[PDB]
DNA sequence: GAGGATGACGATG
DNA sequence: CGCGCATCGTCATCCTC
DNA sequence: GAGGATGACGATG
DNA sequence: CGCGCATCGTCATCCTC
């Protein structure tokens, strides 16, 4: 109504408590499929059209805002679709969407990438295997904008929190959850699903050869690899995760080389031998320099060692609250507590609806073989008299309209499908192969009837390792591929250490 | 003033985005080549490609777009465009000074120059403008293989593992003209440097004697 | 002539379908012989006269049918009078 | 009615553009300006701000 | 009346 | 298209003490 | 061992 | 997204003479 003033009471705890509402909402991943609303829009776009071939970026998006009804411009929906495709050491364990042309590498910071216009995309193979095709009917939509829109969530047969991280910066709350490994994911849900307990995990990654140690729980410290390769000079062959090549150089080769305002100049030599995927930094100092750094540890020195925490498990709900979860397990078992109570609806909704076409089919096959005998006359006979002949014979109504009808519950008969058949229905031709499809959907119900729910959940697991070995063949080949042969190979003794006091808190 | 001293007799540091070689400004140096690539999405697929040949006779310093014309320009306008100091900065020309003997060459910085850009008539525009630019202040460096460039394909065809590459389409329609069997094959046309892989660009960096 | 009884296609091969249909005098579809004649610069072709669903088979379409053909002769007619 | 960043998108899916959205957004607002000394007639309807 | 200088604009780097 | 600068909560170091 | 300072990150201005 | 600077041919002024 009309206001002439406005109290601050009112203004802060109605207005930006719910900007505050908004950025948690959008800047926060759910436990349920370990995505975020931007990421979620893009995800359903993609599975709306079945797009068998490449496609550009920039009409990708457009496509997005068009269908998923995006409202916070195309620039800060390219980023996120870049960052739903990178595959570097570091970056993602798994993606969806397949990696052609430069999505940036580790030099840069990721935001080397290319013109959104330079660069393609497409759908992974894994993509329709994590979300099979038979559970839209499951979730609940919305309606923004008076159109049917993306769900609340997905349902997929992994915890995508646990394979992707999630790294987020909301108020109030916080969200950062490291990497692990989809093997070991594998293993335990398999474990757990017989009844047995799961098995302590640790934070990996793919493509990586550092050293990971635990000392404290939800506390994890990461190594990377260094040798000697003669008494004068030193071989960097990886550096720990979260570290940019450009930035680690201009951030310690920079300050080592020249004198500084406190220290000698400490390096001498280095040279680098990059390449897409593995570094080489070749350093050459003095040999009493290379002593005190024994001495003191080389990965002090070179600042190897670095540190993580775990205490920001902050999630969403089934239902929407938040949660502080403490344990990786806790997770594990909620999602499978989660995706348990969805076998039976499922289940429930497959039967049914499998029935009910194969009656729709009983039903057209019963019309045509009648035609066939020549009870049914059509011939110049008045639409309404035709339906009135056609009811007193028991043909029911669409079956598809009334599961439709019996969803929806959370202009008289109905009889066009018996009539839309063109008249090449009526050739034996086709009878065969309408008798021959019934009996197909007949015996689809009956193993459908007679098979159990939770098996089914082993079994997608079964297609779903079976595709990630071909998945991780093709990739192993593409560096294959690239294995150069003839190149520099230095080999040297290998310093792994460790700190020698836990320090724990 | 002191951080302005410390600026000089360190290579170019001046220039974060410059990727110096391992023997620039050194002994050597009438070997050193230097790469130019348009826009800055090229850069990533140069560094990505040095990954094989190695850090030593090559370095990538990427361009912003269209260079100033020099041929008929106000030196106040030469002197306000940046792109082109450092461009001298990093090779180290000067304007007055004639290069005719070897020694001269010998003189600079890096060897030759290498330029790479789009398949497109804009790369061919832009390199026609770093032509001129050279020329215009330096006839005599035309005679002694200081210019060089670098050139990609532009559509390739796949079929059982099998692709042909093409680099112009008048080549490309004739071998459609001349080749049964044509459609079978998975078109796929290449607009930007980008749009390549890392594997295309080790292959690309493999068969130097043809691009 | 379906109305009248004469064509019979209950449990009668596509083929031996064609072969009767050719001989009434039907052709193929004149939009595919028109878009054929543009692109100039599988053998018969009858799908069009058997895609029509059974809702065809009434007098309430059948009027309508007539009325929509009479129509079109009359736009022909106009367009071969007027300049 | 339709957004412009959704038709730019649909006209590189079907005309095969090929020279960067941002230098097609200005000539689509510039095939739809309508004050004066911009255009005796316009192709696009002004629903919004189109420039004063 | 007589000459050099220069920015104005639009699709693209 | 690249660099331009901002929020917001935890925290690993980083510079004094 | 004990305290202040600060940038790191990601969706959006 | 805003300002960042470039081509390319005619020409209306704009500052000297
Ligand atoms: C910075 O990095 C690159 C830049 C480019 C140029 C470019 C170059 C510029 C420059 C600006 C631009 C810019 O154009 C500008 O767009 C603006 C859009 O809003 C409207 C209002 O006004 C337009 C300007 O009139 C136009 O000048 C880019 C748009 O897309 C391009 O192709 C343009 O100012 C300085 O030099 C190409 C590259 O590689 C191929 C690059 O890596």
């Amino acid at each position: 109504q009309t206001t002439t003033y406005l109290t601050y009471n009112d203004f802060i705890n109605k207005e930006l408590i719910l900007f505050s509402n908004s950025d948690n909402e959008r800047s926060i991943p759910s436990m349920v499929d370990g995505l975020k609303p931007g990421q979620r829009k893009v995800l359903f776009t993609c599975f709306k059209r079945n797009d068998k071939r490449e496609v550009k970026v920039a009409q990708l998006a457009g496509s997005v805002a068009e269908m998923s009804s995006y409202h916070h411009g195309e620039m800060s929906l390219m980023m996120t679709i870049i960052n739903l495709a990178q595959n570097f050491v570091g970056s993602n364990n798994l993606n969806l969407l397949q990696p052609i042309g430069q999505f940036g590498t580790r030099l840069h910071g990721g935001k080397d990438s290319a013109s959104p216009r330079y660069i393609f995309t497409m759908l992974s193979s894994l993509a329709r295997l994590l979300f099979p095709p038979k559970d839209d009917h499951t979730l609940k939509f919305l309606y923004d904008d008076n159109q049917r829109v993306e769900p609340e969530w997905y349902i997929p047969i992994i915890p995508m929190v646990l394979i992707n991280g999630a790294e987020g910066i909301g108020t109030g709350w916080s969200c950062k959850i490291p990497n692990f490994d989809v093997r070991e994911i594998v293993n335990n849900i398999r474990r757990l699903m017989d009844g047995e307990e799961p098995l302590p995990m640790l934070p990996s990654y793919k493509n990586f050869k550092g050293t990971i140690e635990e000392l404290a729980p939800n506390q994890y410290v990461i190594s990377g690899e260094v040798a000697i390769l003669n008494s004068t000079t030193i071989e960097i062959s990886e550096l720990p995760v979260r570290t940019w090549t450009q930035t680690y150089k201009e951030q310690v080769l920079e300050p080592m080389l020249n004198g500084t305002e406190k220290t000698p100049p400490l390096i001498t030599d280095y040279r680098e031998y990059h390449t897409d995927t593995t570094v080489k930094f070749v350093v050459k100092m003095t040999e009493e320099k290379l002593a005190e750094a024994e001495r003191v540890g080389l990965h002090k020195v070179f600042k190897l060692q670095t540190s993580l925490t775990c205490n920001s498990m902050v999630l969403f709900d089934h239902v929407g609250c938040l949660k502080k979860y403490d344990t990786v397990l806790d997770i594990l078992r909620d999602f499978f507590e989660l995706r348990l109570k969805y076998y039976g609806l499922r289940k429930e909704w497959l039967l049914g609806m499998l029935g009910a076409e194969s009656a729709k089919l009983n039903n057209q096959a019963r019309f045509i073989l009648e035609k066939i005998d020549g009870k049914i006359i059509i011939e110049n006979k008045p639409k309404k008299e035709l339906i009135k002949v056609l009811i007193q014979r028991g043909y029911d109504s669409d079956p598809v309209k009334a599961w439709k009808e019996a969803q929806q519950k959370v202009s008289g008969p109905t009889f066009n499908y018996l009539l839309d058949m063109p008249l090449w229905y009526l050739t034996k031709e086709k009878k065969d192969e309408l008798c021959r499809l019934r009996n197909e959907k007949e015996q689809e119900l009956d193993t459908l009837k007679r098979k159990s729910p939770s098996d089914l959940w082993k079994e997608d697991l079964a297609t779903f390792i079976e595709e990630l070995e071909a998945v991780e063949a093709k990739e192993k080949q593409d560096e294959q591929v690239g294995l150069p042969g003839k190149g520099g190979k230095a080999k040297g003794k290998k310093t792994q250490m460790a700190e020698v006091l836990p320090s724990p808190r | 003033n002191k951080k302005c001293s410390a600026v000089k007799h360190n290579r170019i540091k001046g220039i974060p985005k410059l990727d110096d070689a391992n023997d620039a400004g050194g002994r050597n140096s009438t070997e050193c080549t230097l790469i130019l690539t348009e826009g800055d999405s090229a850069k990533t697929l140069a560094v990505s490609g040095l990954g094989v040949v190695g850090r030593d006779k090559y370095g990538v310093f990427p361009l912003r777009g269209k260079i100033l014309n020099v041929r008929e320009a106000s030196h106040k306008q030469i002197m306000e465009n940046a792109e082109i100091n450092n461009i001298i900065k990093i090779v180290g020309l000067q304007y007055k000074k004639n290069y005719e003997d070897e020694d001269s060459l010998k003189t600079l910085r890096y060897g030759k120059i290498m330029i790479m850009t789009d398949q497109d008539q804009d790369g061919s525009h832009i390199k026609g403008l770093l032509i001129n630019f050279i020329h215009h202040n330096w006839p005599s460096l035309l005679r002694h293989r200081f210019l060089e460039e670098f050139i990609t394909p532009i559509v390739k065809v796949s079929k059982n593992k099998q692709e042909m590459a093409f680099y112009s389409l008048p080549e490309f329609e004739e071998w459609k003209s001349s080749t049964p069997n044509h459609k079978k094959w998975k078109v796929k046309y290449y607009k930007g440097l980008g749009t390549s892989t890392s594997k295309e660009a080790k292959e690309y960096f493999a068969d130097m004697k043809r691009h």
